């Protein structure tokens, strides 16, 4: 399947000694790379708790299971439209995008800055201050 | 309204409460203010219904049926007036009608928070999903 | 005997509430103020006792609206909690009401983390608002 393919296109963006074997620097600059700012102790826990070989390393395999936890849908359903209807406060399928930034940030597992700002850029697309989230849902879930 | 509304009620309860625990949890809320007849049903979709209405919650997310009756019943009777009085007398007579004491707990939080609290993690979820494919896409080429 | 739950109150103001050994209560932004640490005790359907844990002081309502501290168990430490917007619980007290126009004294601080009187505190204002950031829940007697 074209998934593989892009799995080993990852591994690939990944890899820059191309030593088979991801590390925790190597985790570290990728996440950074996402727009997270990890620690050390926080690496060190996202590897542990996937490590099956404990080689301090991730190879296809462990690649494979982690995108697999990442990318299941848990809570979606496409019906996260209702999550988003949570905070549209007159119903008219719009949100301030203060609002939605506010939200993001103050609630739950918040977004870090730089998430939320690009976020906001896809999701105000005519810059008005008003954002479609239907439109934004659809794209999201392609 | 009639006493058929609050047999009604009480029959409702007696599955969703089979064990006579004077309480249901959060979760199940919905299903059950869909489950009544009417005018008391709040038919799907109802959060929003849900979450307007003063909604304590227990330790855990736990809500108790003296509330979720008044407010279901307030809902239909409006503002008041001689409802009011009435609805403290029926109060009263529901603490009297029920046996034991322990179901007597403190108020924690509320509904609104819960509810948006999923919805945020539902939202940063889908969008670390989106972050990730963005960069297996970036990684393909080349 | 009783299901209680043990507690930190945040006003909305900005502040942990704060029962000091010497009686004293007000709001801090220390957040491991053991004074800042709550007995919560339904002692009946939606009324609470509160009790500062470090001084084992009840946080009693005498007869003049002031939120003193108390080591007896009187009627007036009986508090009529109750949902705001669905957002905000407030305390309010089984004995004081504006008698004429019924609106009730509550629990409230000023913007400076300082205690207000019970007449002066308004439901709808932000001075009433608290905030349970729970601990445990625990049985009481
Ligand atoms: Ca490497
Ligand atoms: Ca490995
Ligand atoms: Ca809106
Ligand atoms: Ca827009």
């Amino acid at each position: 399947e074209e998934q593989i393919a892009e799995f080993k296109e990852a591994f690939s963006l990944f890899d820059k000694d191309g030593d088979g074997t991801i590390t925790t620097k190597e985790l570290g600059t990728v996440m950074r790379s996402l727009g997270q700012n990890p620690t050390e102790a926080e690496l060190q826990d996202m590897i542990n708790e996937v490590d099956a070989d404990g080689n301090g390393t991730i190879d296809f395999p462990e690649f494979l299971t982690m995108m697999a936890r990442k990318m299941k849908d848990t809570d979606s359903e496409e019906e996260i439209r209702e999550a988003f209807r949570v905070f549209d406060k007159d119903g008219n399928g719009y949100i301030s995008a203060a609002e939605l930034r506010h939200v993001m940030t103050n609630l739950g597992e918040k977004l870090t800055d730089e998430e939320v700002d690009e976020m906001i850029r896809e999701a105000d697309i005519d810059g008005d201050g008003q954002v479609n989230y239907e439109e934004f849902v659809q794209m999201m879930t392609a | 309204l009639s006493e058929d509304d609050f047999d009604m009620f009480y029959e409702i309860w007696e599955k969703f409460d089979p064990e006579a625990t004077q309480f249901i949890e959060y979760s199940v809320l919905s299903d059950f203010a869909d489950a009544l007849s009417e005018p008391l049903r709040i038919a799907k979709p109802n959060q929003i219904s849900l979450i307007n209405m003063d909604l304590p919650m227990v330790s855990g997310d736990r809500i108790h049926c003296m509330d979720i009756l008044f407010a279901f019943t307030k809902r239909v009777l409006g503002e008041s007036g001689e409802m009011d009085a009435l609805k403290i007398q029926m109060e009263e007579k529901f603490m009297a009608a029920n046996p034991s004491k322990i179901s007597y707990e403190p108020i924690t939080t509320t509904l609104r928070r819960k509810h948006e609290e999923v919805s945020a993690m539902v939202i940063q979820r889908a969008f670390r999903r989106h972050l990730l494919q963005r960069s297996l896409k970036h990684a393909s080429f080349l | 005997q009783l299901k209680g739950i043990v507690t930190r109150l945040f006003s909305q103001q900005g502040y942990f509430l704060q029962m000091h050994p010497d009686g004293t209560i007000d709001g801090t932004k220390d957040e491991n103020s053991d004074y800042t640490l709550f007995n919560l005790i339904p002692v009946g359907l939606r009324v609470v006792a509160i009790q500062g844990v470090k001084a084992s002081l009840y946080v009693a309502m005498n007869g003049e609206g002031y939120l003193y501290s108390s080591d007896v168990f009187t009627p007036e430490c009986k508090f009529k909690e109750s949902v705001f917007e669905n957002y905000y619980v407030i305390y309010s007290s089984t004995l004081y009401r504006q008698q004429e126009s019924g609106r009730a004294w509550f629990l409230g601080l000023n913007k400076e983390g300082q205690i207000m009187k019970g007449n002066r505190v308004k439901k709808t204002k932000p001075s009433s608002h608290f905030v349970p950031k729970p601990i445990e829940v625990c049985m009481y007697r």
